[PDB]
């Protein structure tokens, strides 16, 4: 139990996310919505500076840099990142959702297609259409993996004592040789 | 659960008599003493079954009983931690202090300062 | 795309025909390139939704990726005073587009100049970090010794 | 009046007008005798989630407002092309806005406007409590299979060579002593040849005790486990789809003439027809009839069901979880059509989302005891499947003993 | 023999009188293994400090 890693990272309340040290880096995508949210936040300014120092250009690059242990933690959207984690695999999400908002089609002001598209989107939410899209190729197509467990026994664990096996055996060969030689002498 | 308890009491005897009849085909009672002891890791010894493979199977069943006692000590080490009381009460944020149930009672002194503080508090009215 | 001009079709797990569309745009290389406005081919959740929507509303269209990969935010450019909408938001607000179908967030900063539909997928924000297995076997006979 | 989104109260037996952080909400009872009239004007005062929302909006964009409860119909449905309930009160010009627990769909949007949704919600399924079982099947996890047989063959070969060099016997001797080392059991210890071989088995016992300490610790570690399941997987599940098999999971609650009602009716007609036998008295009757055994499956707005599951004594439950939400839409603030207020109200609610203030409202309006602390008492040797598999391995060993005895009888003669 | 039961060590096991006394030490070993499981678990518990 003692040799358990620092395996605890929560949402935006943990002091670590507030007093940044160069052991960790938290990055995002430049010019992104997350940048707006963090900028117009009163008492996260230190975090915002330290983050602005190391942001990226695209989501995929950051995913890769996290896979290569250059970037320690990533703060991005929830759907994209959840799929990317559960699917690729051996990456995990920690913490609870905080900036709960939605996605949406965009339009310049005053196009009648706005009034039409809103009704269309609702109709589509009703027919389960969106649901079957999601089930089709958003989720349920991943490295669906369970939770963690303590470590097991491996060969590197046994090597330290297998040496005493062969070492004792060669010592015993030499020892029986010399003991029989001595019993032949006296 | 009396089931994992009672199953071995019959399995030991049936496998012992099985190997005993095997040796008879080419010691019975001594084989029973032996199987009970080797399950219990007794300081009581006797002779092994005559053939090689019969005592081979005996030693396999011995490894099985070893896994049994390992499971038992593991389960006791578990029950150590599992039977821990609800020993966690924090300041005024825990939901329990917010959704009161008649299992707990939180009291103060009437006309006291604490009563003022809790009264002029917006979303602790149920608690109050 | 394949050399035939399109990109070859395929099939889902159920053998269903994956819809695809021809989408021009980037230089095929954003970091280092003059520009190569080359035809690509797109397909995605949003693409499916766009297809259904259009069939429901009698559109006709052509998709093109954004010029510089950035979602969009406000900025005051250098050597001027006019603060400008960056990236894709700008490509909409300038006149280069009539709609923006993508994973776009919703917040009042954008909602000043744009009109939003109802949300079509709720979500939030969260953090990703690498998962590590390693055990701690080290001179097992010696560490407690 | 509804679940924590809006609450009503008697005013104040101490002060004549009620406490701080509350809004006076009037009620017009019209249910007295029909003799002359009485518009029952009682001043009560209301408080809750949506009340706080509008209390902040009004200060942000400078309304003033009375507050006006409603009588004819709970929420609202179409009736001969007419609307009752809150929507009815809106279309009849008696109110610009309606607040509180109100959904969003297509049919309402056809006649009234809608602000931007400020809480996502949808359909869900609540059932009785669930229980778990034993997750592990065999206790081989404390080592890799490769570890296991690698050690196996290494030990066997070293034993054989130690015998072959000590003679310079009785294979059973070496085998049984090795197995006694690994199992710490009493063994028929023959052939104790007094030589260096004794030092060899001393080192053997060294290795064996180290390995057994490692194994017991590893099993103590791997003993940590948990389990849970729910025996329904969506509105598309066969039970709901085919509610006429042998199993009658029955009496789906679905308080009538709300929203989920009409959604179900427009999608699953036979489910509606068979669902004609249901629960009709709000949410309290639902929870009761679920507790007794009068029914097993409830269907209502997730936004109140997850809360009810949270602040509940004991622990009942909903279907698998959030990932099971059907036709996800959100609550809103329905304002009259084409009013100029719409853009400003929308922008103000977005402003609230921005500065992280919905956190406070979720913090002290929406929390539960059992909506946390996911764990279970670990499984002792109650695993009948694990032990049954081990016993099946034992019986296979018995059969192998039979067959090798037959083969030895054949090889002798 | 009693100390070997409590300690599970190799002992110079003399006098194995074959009678009911053998059933007696069988129950002895039952108690001993239960007690040793209890002791190892208890030490695992008290190790937290
Ligand atoms: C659902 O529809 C029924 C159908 O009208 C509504 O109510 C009924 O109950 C009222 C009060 O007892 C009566 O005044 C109505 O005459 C009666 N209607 C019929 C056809 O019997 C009911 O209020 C609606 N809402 C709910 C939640 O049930
Ligand atoms: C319409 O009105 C008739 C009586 O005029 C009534 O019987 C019927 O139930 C009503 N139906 C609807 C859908 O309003």
């Amino acid at each position: 139990v003692l040799d358990r890693p620092e395996e605890r990272i929560t949402g935006i309340n943990d002091p670590r996310l507030r007093n940044p040290s160069d052991k960790f880096i938290y990055a995002t995508v430049k010019q992104s919505s997350v940048d707006i949210y963090f900028r117009r936040q009163v008492c996260l300014s230190t975090m915002y500076r330290h983050m602005e120092k190391h942001n990226y250009e695209s989501a995929a690059e950051a995913i890769q840099a996290v896979r290569d242990n250059k970037l320690h933690a990533f703060i991005w959207d929830s759907a994209v990142l959840e799929f990317e984690a559960s699917q690729k695999c051996d990456l995990v999400t920690t913490g609870e959702l905080f900036f709960r908002s939605g996605f949406g089609i965009g339009m310049r002001k005053d196009s009648p297609w706005k009034q039409q598209v809103s009704l269309s989107i609702l109709k589509s939410h009703e027919n389960g259409f969106m649901e079957d899209l999601d089930k089709t190729w958003v989720r349920y197509q991943e490295c669906d993996s369970r939770s963690n467990a303590p470590a097991t026994l491996t060969f590197e664990n046994m090597a330290g004592v297998f040496m005493l096996v062969a070492g004792g055996i060669v010592a015993g060969i030499f020892l029986i040789f010399i003991e029989i030689a001595y019993k032949r002498h006296k | 659960q009396s089931t994992l308890w009672l199953l071995v009491g019959l399995s030991v005897h049936v496998v012992a008599v099985m190997l005993y009849l095997l040796d008879r085909f080419s010691t019975l009672s001594s084989a029973m003493w032996f199987s009970w002891g080797v399950l219990l890791n007794s300081g009581i010894g006797e002779g092994a079954p005559r053939s090689f493979s019969a005592r081979i199977l005996g030693m396999v069943w011995a490894g099985f009983a070893m896994i049994i006692v390992a499971s038992y000590t593991a389960n006791l080490a578990a029950f150590l931690v599992l039977d821990r009381p609800e020993e966690r009460i924090t300041g005024i944020n825990d939901p329990r202090l917010r959704n009161p149930s008649d299992k707990f009672i939180y009291a103060t002194v009437k006309q006291s300062s604490v009563d003022i503080y809790f009264r002029r508090q917006v979303c602790l009215s149920t608690m109050y | 795309t394949m050399s035939d001009g399109t990109c070859k079709e395929e099939f889902t797990v159920n053998g269903d025909p994956v819809k695809k569309v021809i989408c021009t745009g980037p230089n095929d290389t954003s970091p280092g390139s003059p520009r190569h406005t080359v035809p690509q081919c797109c397909y995605g959740f949003c693409i499916d939704l766009l297809i259904k929507l259009a069939r429901t509303m009698q559109f006709t269209y052509e998709v093109h990726l954004v010029a510089d990969g950035k979602f969009g935010t406000q900025e005051r450019v250098q050597n001027s005073n006019k603060k400008e909408w960056n990236g894709m938001m700008g490509e909409l607000l300038s006149g280069q587009a009539d709609m923006i179908v993508a994973p776009l967030t919703i917040n009042n900063e954008r909602a000043q100049y744009i009109e939003f539909s109802k949300p079509f997928k709720y979500q939030g924000l969260t953090i990703l970090v690498k998962k590590e297995i390693p055990r701690s076997t080290l001179d097992s006979f010696m560490q407690p010794f | 009046e509804e679940a924590p989104f809006v609450i009503v109260e008697s005013v104040d037996p101490l002060s004549g007008t009620c406490m701080r952080n509350t809004v006076p909400c009037q009620k017009r009872i019209i249910s007295e005798n029909k003799t002359d009239e009485e518009p029952g004007y009682i001043k009560k005062c209301c408080k809750g989630f949506c009340i706080d929302i509008l209390k902040k909006i009004s200060k942000s964009v400078k309304f003033t407002y009375d507050l006006y409860l409603v009588t004819n119909g709970k929420h609202g449905k179409k009736i001969n092309g007419t609307w009752n309930g809150m929507i009815g009160e809106v279309v009849m010009k008696r109110a610009y806005m309606a607040v509180g627990s109100l959904t969003i769909n297509e049919e309402r949007s056809e006649v009234v406007d809608f602000s931007v949704p400020f809480i996502e919600t949808g359909i869900s399924v609540m059932v009785s409590r669930s229980n778990g079982t034993v997750s592990p099947s065999a206790f081989l996890e404390p080592f890799s299979a490769d570890v296991w047989v690698m050690m196996f063959v290494m030990l066997l070969i070293v034993s054989a060579v130690a015998v072959f060099v000590f003679e310079y016997f009785t294979i059973g001797k070496a085998i049984w002593l090795l197995w006694g080392l690994v199992f710490n059991n009493s063994v028929p210890v023959q052939n104790p040849k007094g030589t260096t071989s004794k030092i060899m088995v001393s080192v053997w016992a060294f290795f064996a005790v180290i390995f057994l300490a490692s194994y017991t610790a590893n099993l103590a570690a791997f003993m940590i486990q948990e389990e849970y399941v729910d025996q329904v997987s969506g509105l598309s599940d066969k039970k709901f789809q085919r509610p006429n098999d042998f199993s009658p999971p029955f009496r789906f609650g679905t308080v009538p003439n709300g929203s989920t009602e009409r959604n179900i009716r427009n999608n699953y007609a036979e489910m509606h027809a068979y669902m004609g036998k249901f629960n009709q008295r709000g949410v309290d009757d639902a929870l009761l009839s679920l507790k007794t055994g009068k029914l097993d499956a409830f269907i209502y707005d997730a936004a109140v069901l997850n809360y009810m599951a949270g602040r509940d004594e004991g622990c009942k439950l909903v279907t698998i979880g959030s990932g099971k939400v059907f036709a996800s839409t959100g609550y809103g603030i329905a304002i009259q059509k084409d009013s100029g207020w719409k853009r400003q109200v929308d922008l103000a609610i977005l402003q609230l989302f921005g500065d992280g203030e919905m956190e406070e409202l979720e913090a002290c309006w929406l929390t539960g005891i059992c909506h946390n602390e996911k764990n279970e008492v670990m499984s002792s040797q109650l695993d009948i499947d694990n032990m049954a598999g081990v016993f099946y391995m034992l019986g296979a060993a018995m059969a192998l003993s039979l067959i090798t005895f037959i083969c030895e009888h054949l090889f002798y003669w």
